[PDB]
């Protein structure tokens, strides 16, 4: 789903070397588009709980 | 650690001493509990208890009424537990 | 016997204590709290009351009665090595060894074959002095002490001679 | 010091002497296996020609022991 | 081709006490302390390959 | 190697950019072992193939071809039978071990694609699919132990499936 | 080491279609931890001794001192070596900060 | 099997029967000892001791077979639907699973494609 | 080539001194032991007929070597036992043994049915005297009569039903030429026929029912132990099993269905007695009915798996089961008794038979693939193809397979042996080699088990 920012995190670990640990700026990337993500699939949860209150006034 | 047959005697009436309901000055070794010191029918159980607690912990039931004098329960101690050779 | 009974009780009953307790401190607490609950019995003789007190003494007891008791080291049955870091060797075993193996270490074997000599001359002499007591049947309960004293060992040899070192 | 408890011992050893003396007798053409496989060649992969069946070993791969 | 090699290594090296437990060569008291170096030098050849993995 | 199909090549080439380091420790380690005791095992190898010099040909693989089939002679008789039983044993033997070959080129194709395993391949996952259906109905896998003469029927079954299906259709 | 190999799994768990009684009970579990291992501190080394025997030698030898020491290394740097060289697959934290991902944490100190 | 309370200590009472009791047990129990006393105590014997009571134990199990079982009665009948009975139990369990087998085969297959063991 | 030989052992025990006997009847046999390796194991595709039809090639018999493995071990145990008697009668039982395998030879070898019929009880007749004769305690009789009433009495039917077909089709003989055989129509008529050919080895093969014959034979000991292990060959020695079933009644396995059901229970059944016994002959006499029983649920299915599984055990248990009886008999040697409780003593006193006493037990499970993992485990596999319950009641069984071998561990591994002073002397040179002849035979099996399952393998 995420594609473009999950690709960045497996270039760190390609060059990765001897303490692979330091890596926060690909790591940081992962957590911006799935959280984005979720939200982009909370908000179709709401957007059927909206949904419902109009139906139900007709 | 091997126990010794001196060391275990010592022990014994170390334990004894800082019983408190018995007198330091009137009971030795060689003196009887049963006769001698002054000594209740369930206080023995009790006094056989604390002393195996300090030692090898083995006490039978049927061998804690022959067991009363201090001389003898430590030669007792030491042969079932197999010390001094 | 009546004084058996209460003893047997009243060794179980302080080394169950130590279970439920954790700080020996707090244990010689409920000691002397033991103590003055059997001595207000203990003072007059009874047949029918103090029988009666002794099926009493089961109840409260087995209300409380397993906490997982502790047996300490090496008890008989319980838990941690009942028969256990002790395997031994039997005696039988050591006068088994064959030649050659047996030539090394000289002063082991020395000693054991004056021992067994003196056992083997003893035997005769211990039979006759087993059959001697009076019973007319066998034997009662127990096993009798030696009445002689120039001929040595109380009916078994092999008793207490060779057992077990840990 | 102690006599301590004692076992046969005698009778136990001399049979597991006795039979590794009968391997070790044994042993020698286990040494010269090995050196069959190094010092003579085993077997190559190899399409057969119209002229010969069968000699000696008719069809036998890997190992000299084999033919 | 050297992950194939040493990865058998690390098989052999905790059978050569059984090789040599069937009498072979005579060690008193040594055999308890041959165990612990036969595992010893056991770790080091499987790092290598662990390190290869990350890699 | 010709019969074995298994992939055409493999990339595995390292780059390494990222951090200085001690360069690397796989790299630096596969370069020692090489020359140790690696180089020393290629030059027995080569002393002991070089010792050889006279080797023997062999025949190896024999021939013995049909010699009439099983479904051509019949009624009970030891003469015409032995030679037929004979050839349709050979083709059962054979057969066994056909598809160990293609179950071995299944086996090739699990360890080399890995993350893949269903998503590729496919080539080898049809010819196995193919061969096993048509070992289970035509060599027994159904009608108990092995027989030659037990195999004529379990033949004849599968025809009489196929003109009956046909027929109605 | 244990946010590198129990705290992961917490917090992957909340996130599913799965069972919501088996999920319940594994977050009493995860706070039961605590009880047994201080069971270990509380109940015999910490506060005043029981004294199992009189005189009883306690000593360290030089074969205890090599064993413990170098176990200290694979205790504390499991959570260095073993869970950054590893590649993994799918990220879980994502949802949830005070109901799943601080719930994994505040069950230790409860 | 257990009770309500364990039987450990539960009912006891010395009167003067079971003072009598406890003398009887003894006077077996140090009788069958003091046998064992007089071969054990003795370097002459090497071997191993029968024991009576042991060979007996072993002879209930290898022997006295056929001299009992002449009460068959009812609980003989109870034993015998105990034995040869499952073995009938199994005959309407594989049948069934057999028969649910061969229909599979002839008429729409169950069967996997990639089967060739046995 | 194979007989001839082995008749020449006759003159050999006679025509010898009185000092050696011992010497020439084990050092010879062994030497035609090898021999039989050496010839036999060559085959083609379709194993091809030796020579004339009065003793034929193997086609899926590695059983052979078996035999002739245990032609020497069949001397090497009974050495305690008959020593204390006179010289002809040591030469008499020596020679019964030797015509034993005679006949033994000619079972496995013989391609026939008709001629193997007169071989297959002839087998029993050295076994009778041999029972009979040297059993230290009482009912020799009362096992000696029920060793014969119980297999003759399945096995004189073979005269009505082997003679019937050859009447009718062709002739039995080379079995290489019966392929004359039709599929049987299935018929209440041909009901008895096919149970005439099946309850003759019904019996050999212990199952639930009619299974009394083999317990008898093992409590009530021949001589010493290594007679017992005759007593694991004449098991192994009903294989034609394995011949009758795939060529006489192809078609016929509707009425091999309730057989099947009587050898299941004779599993469960038989494995819950062998945990209560008594006797240390005893938990391995019951052991063996439920490993025998095994074999007879891997004939009746008739698949190609099943009879891998079911070669693997006739050679598995012909050699574990021996192996086990030559520990009981080591035992019954020293102790003078055969119970399990009284003798009590393993490691303390018999420091280095305990450790051919755990190889010996745990072989009885599926241990690292010796030849039980290619025996049991191979039938497991096949009964499933044959119906899906059958794992229910055969895992069951594989919990109580532990329960024969761990329960004569622990009721031994007791250093107690206080009434027990005997015992001195652990083992013998020959008692500790008797022990290793029939564990590392197993153990070469581990490298190439070929020559352990072969019915067009």
């Amino acid at each position: 789903y995420c594609a473009h920012y999950l690709i960045r995190f497996l270039k760190c670990k390609r060059d990765s070397f001897p303490n692979f640990l330091a890596c926060k700026h690909e790591r940081h990337d992962w957590d911006y588009c799935e959280h984005l993500d979720y939200v982009k699939r909370m908000k179709e949860f709401e957007r059927e709980r909206r949904l419902l209150q109009r139906k139900k006034r007709r | 650690p091997p126990l010794t047959l001196e060391g275990i005697k010592d022990r014994v009436l170390y334990v004894l001493k800082l019983y408190d309901k018995i007198d330091p000055e009137k009971l030795s070794v060689n003196s009887h509990f049963m006769k001698d010191l002054g000594l209740d029918s369930l206080d023995q159980v009790e006094i056989i208890m604390a002393m195996e607690d300090e030692f090898g912990f083995e006490i039978p039931d049927i061998d804690a009424e022959k067991l009363m004098c201090p001389q003898e329960i430590v030669d007792y101690i030491a042969d079932k537990k197999d010390v001094y050779e | 016997t009546h004084q058996q009974k209460v003893l047997r009780l009243y060794k179980r009953a302080l080394r169950h204590l130590e279970s439920w307790c954790i700080h020996r401190d707090k244990y010689r607490y409920f000691a002397c709290l033991l103590r003055a609950r059997f001595d207000e019995h203990k003072n007059e003789k009874d047949m029918v009351k103090a029988t009666q007190l002794l099926r009493e003494a089961e109840e409260e007891f087995w209300h409380g009665q397993h906490p997982q008791p502790y047996i300490f080291p090496e008890s008989p049955g319980g838990t941690s090595y009942e028969r256990y870091e002790c395997y031994k060797v039997p005696e039988w075993c050591l006068d088994d060894w064959h030649p050659s193996e047996k030539a090394m270490y000289p002063d082991y074997f020395a000693k054991r074959e004056q021992w067994k000599k003196l056992r083997r001359e003893s035997w005769e002499r211990e039979v006759x002095x087993x059959x001697x007591x009076x019973x007319x049947x066998x034997x009662x309960x127990x096993x009798x002490x030696x009445x002689x004293x120039x001929x040595x060992x109380x009916x078994x040899x092999x008793x207490x001679x060779x057992x077990x070192x840990x | 010091r102690l006599f301590i408890i004692k076992p046969s011992g005698f009778y136990d050893k001399r049979f597991l002497k006795l039979l590794r003396f009968y391997i070790l007798l044994t042993g020698i053409p286990v040494a010269i296996g090995i050196t069959l496989i190094n010092v003579x060649x085993x077997x190559x992969x190899x399409x057969x020609x119209x002229x010969x069946x069968x000699x000696x070993x008719x069809x036998x791969x890997x190992x000299x022991x084999x033919x | 081709n050297m992950f194939s090699s040493l990865s058998l290594v690390t098989l052999l090296l905790l059978t050569m006490p059984i090789m040599m437990m069937s009498f072979n060569t005579y060690k008193p008291s040594n055999y308890p302390l041959y165990v612990k170096t036969a595992i010893s030098y056991a770790f080091i050849t499987s790092m290598i390959p662990t390190m290869m993995f990350i890699h | 190697x010709x019969x074995x199909x298994x992939x055409x090549x493999x990339x595995x080439x390292x780059x390494x950019x990222x951090x200085x380091x001690x360069x690397x420790x796989x790299x630096x380690x596969x370069x020692x072992x090489x020359x140790x005791x690696x180089x020393x095992x290629x030059x027995x190898x080569x002393x002991x193939x070089x010792x050889x010099x006279x080797x023997x040909x062999x025949x190896x693989x024999x021939x013995x071809x049909x010699x009439x089939x099983x479904x051509x002679c019949q009624e009970k008789d030891v003469l015409c039978m032995f030679e037929a039983e004979m050839q349709w044993r050979r083709d059962y033997k054979v057969d066994q071990e056909i598809v160990n070959i293609i179950q071995e080129r299944l086996k090739a194709c699990q360890q080399r694609e890995g993350e893949s395993h269903r998503q590729n391949c496919a080539k080898e996952l049809e010819q196995f699919t193919q061969v096993v259906k048509a070992y289970q109905d035509r060599y027994x896998x159904x009608x108990x132990x092995x027989x030659x003469x037990x195999x004529x029927x379990x033949x004849x079954x599968x025809x009489x499936x196929x003109x009956x299906x046909x027929x109605x259709x | 080491t244990g946010f590198y190999s129990k705290d992961l799994i917490i917090e992957a768990a909340n996130t599913s279609y799965t069972n919501a009684w088996a999920l319940l009970m594994t977050l009493i579990a995860t706070s039961f931890t605590a009880i047994y291992s201080t069971r270990i501190i509380f109940f015999a080394l910490l506060g005043q001794p029981r004294f199992p025997t009189l005189v009883n030698i306690n000593e360290n030898n030089p074969l205890l001192i090599n064993s413990i020491k170098r176990l200290l290394i694979g205790s504390l740097f499991a959570g260095y070596i073993i869970s950054n060289n590893i590649p993994p697959t799918t990220i879980p934290q994502m949802t949830m900060p005070y109901y799943l991902k601080t719930t994994a944490l505040i069950v230790t100190i409860l | 099997x257990x009770x309500x309370x364990x039987x450990x200590x539960x009912x006891x009472x010395x009167x003067x029967x079971x003072x009598x009791x406890q003398a009887e047990r003894l006077a077996i129990r140090s009788r069958l000892k003091r046998e064992y006393q007089l071969q054990y105590y003795d370097p002459s014997r090497r071997g191993v001791i029968e024991d009576p009571a042991l060979v007996r134990w072993t002879y209930a199990r290898s022997a006295n077979i056929y001299p009992n079982f002449r009460p068959n009665t009812k609980t003989s009948l109870l034993g015998a639907l105990f034995g040869i009975g499952p073995l009938v139990f199994w005959y309407y369990v594989f049948k069934t699973d057999r028969d649910r087998k061969e229909k599979l085969i002839q008429e729409g297959k169950l069967d996997r494609t990639f089967n060739i063991s046995y | 080539k194979y007989i001839i030989p082995t008749i020449m052992l006759m003159p050999l025990t006679w025509l010898s001194k009185n000092n050696m006997i011992w010497v020439n009847s084990t050092a010879h046999s062994l030497l035609i032991s090898f021999t039989s390796l050496l010839l036999m194991n060559q085959f083609g595709d379709n194993s091809l007929n030796f020579s004339l039809l009065f003793f034929s090639d193997s086609l899926s018999t590695p059983l052979l070597i078996l035999t002739m493995w245990l032609l020497p071990l069949m001397l090497m145990a009974s050495q305690h036992h008959l020593s204390k008697e006179n010289l002809t009668r040591k030469k008499l039982f020596i020679t019964m043994l030797i015509s034993l395998q005679l006949f033994l030879i000619m079972t496995f070898t013989a391609m026939e049915l008709i001629l193997f019929y007169i071989l297959f009880e002839a087998t029993l007749v050295p076994t009778l005297i041999i029972i009979t004769r040297w059993g230290n305690q009482t009912e020799r009789l009362n096992a000696g009569l029920y060793f014969l009433f119980y297999t003759l009495a399945g096995s004189l039917p073979l005269l009505v039903a082997l003679i019937y077909i050859q009447n009718t089709v062709g002739s039995l003989n080379f079995l290489m030429l019966q392929y004359w055989v039709q599929p049987v129509h299935n018929s209440w008529s041909n009901v008895f026929m096919w149970l005439a050919c099946m309850m003759a080895f019904m019996v050999k093969m212990p199952l639930y029912g009619l299974h009394l014959w083999l317990p008898k034979a093992h409590v009530e000991a021949p001589i010493a132990g290594s007679m017992v292990l005759a007593a694991v060959l004449l098991k192994l020695g009903g294989y034609g099993m394995l011949r009758i079933t795939l060529i006489l009644n192809p078609m016929t396995d509707f009425m091999a269905y309730p057989f099947i059901m009587l050898s299941l229970w004779g599993m469960i059944m038989t494995s819950s007695i062998c945990l209560r016994q008594t006797d240390l002959k005893s938990l391995i006499a019951y052991s063996s009915v439920s490993h025998m029983a095994l074999v007879i649920v891997a004939i009746l299915i008739q698949t190609p798996w099943s009879y891998m599984g079911a070669t693997a055990l006739m050679i598995a248990h012909g050699l574990t089961s021996s192996m086990l009886f030559c520990l009981a008999n080591s035992n019954y040697e020293r102790i003078h008794s055969r119970t399990m409780i009284l003798a009590r003593g393993l490691q303390t006193l018999l420091p280095l038979m305990a450790t051919w006493w755990l190889l010996a037990s745990l072989t009885n499970l599926a241990l690292p693939p010796t030849i039980n993992l290619i025996g049991e485990l191979f039938v497991v596999m096949s009964t499933f193809s044959w119906s899906n319950i059958t794992i229910i009641l055969m895992g069951v069984n594989m919990v109580i397979t532990a329960l024969y071998s761990l329960y004569m561990l622990i009721m031994t591994q007791r250093g107690k042996y206080t009434y027990h002073i005997n015992n001195i002397s652990p083992s013998f040179t020959r008692e500790n080699a008797l022990m290793s002849l029939h564990i590392l035979p197993l153990l070469l099996l581990t490298l190439n088990p070929k020559i352990i399952l072969g019915p067009l393998y």
